[PDB]
């Protein structure tokens, strides 16, 4: 809440929304879900990898 | 049967922390003389009796016998004179 809601006025490099009305803006919920790509099934040799 | 790493390998085991030596070793137990105890009777009284059965049962006989043998008055038959 110190990083997405700039003033007007304030540096907007960092923020997400700028207005007059930003000093009462809010959070509410941040979800976030990572996914690993990778590659399975790996070729193996007579001297392993 | 592993495949070596070769991006991120690893060496072998370092020391780590131990047991105290002498308690991962045991004593050797110290066995004394023994005896089954008491002077052992020579026989023992059953509940079974210890020999074979039967599974049928078979009659048996006797000898017996009879008596004086009598005479006897006989009814006697008639003369064959040509009828009979």
């Amino acid at each position: 809440n110190n990083t997405a809601f700039a003033a007007v006025g304030a540096n907007p490099l960092e923020a997400i929304y700028q207005g007059a009305g930003a000093a009462d803006c809010e959070f509410e919920e941040i979800s976030y879900t990572v996914y690993q790509s990778y590659l399975d099934q790996l070729p193996v040799g007579q001297n392993g990898y | 049967m592993a495949l070596i790493n070769p991006q991120f390998p690893y060496a072998g085991p370092v020391p780590i922390p131990g047991p105290a030596p002498t308690e991962t070793m045991p004593l050797l137990n110290y066995r004394v003389e023994g005896r089954i105890a008491g002077i052992q009777q020579a026989r023992q009284f059953m509940p079974f009796l210890q020999g074979p059965h039967r599974e049928v049962a078979e009659q048996t006989y006797y000898a017996i016998g009879t008596g004086i043998q009598m005479g006897q008055t006989f009814n006697q038959p008639l003369i064959n004179t040509q009828e009979g």
